[PDB]
């Protein structure tokens, strides 16, 4: 359906065993995403911290 | 925006992201030479940034 | 002749351009 | 030992060590064949462990 992909799709060897892949344009590695940590609400007895 | 995200940690793994083409393709070998160009040029820095 | 080009809309790689709707083809992203 | 040092974040690039032989050598074809069975029969993780 398509002639060629330009687009971030990752080298896999189960890819490339079925379409062929250029040398990489992007290097990359799997990451961890997190919702940022806000500030806590002051905790009764947080005079003892 | 609206900046409440954030990447935690090493990456997990490192890979590359490749130009695919279906097996065979006439193309391959012209746009895996292009993809080495714009890498030795700088132009994937550049694009990125 | 003209090379059909499979892509994903995934940000900040391909996107829909604010005027997407005004362009035609390929300027539309 | 002393256990002292420490590999913080991920790796700034991707890329792989290989078995080199002078520009056109004879022995070229055999040890790539060689190291791809090698690592199709496990042998170059078994190594690294």
């Amino acid at each position: 359906k398509a002639d060629i992909a330009i687009a971030p799709l990752t080298i896999t060897l189960v890819r490339e065993e079925v379409i062929d892949f250029s040398k990489p344009f992007m290097s990359l590695g799997i990451s961890i995403m997190i919702k940022k940590p806000q500030k806590s609400k002051p905790g009764v007895f947080s005079f003892l911290d | 925006k609206p900046c409440d995200t954030m990447k935690v940690g090493g990456n997990l793994d490192s890979k590359g992201y490749g130009i695919a083409t279906p097996k065979g393709s006439s193309l391959r070998t012209p746009v895996n030479l292009a993809v080495l160009k714009l890498s030795e040029q700088g132009v994937l820095d550049k694009l990125k940034n | 002749k003209t090379v059909v080009v499979t892509t994903i809309l995934e940000s900040p790689y391909v996107m829909m351009k604010k005027n997407h709707e005004m362009l035609e083809g390929n300027e539309r992203y």
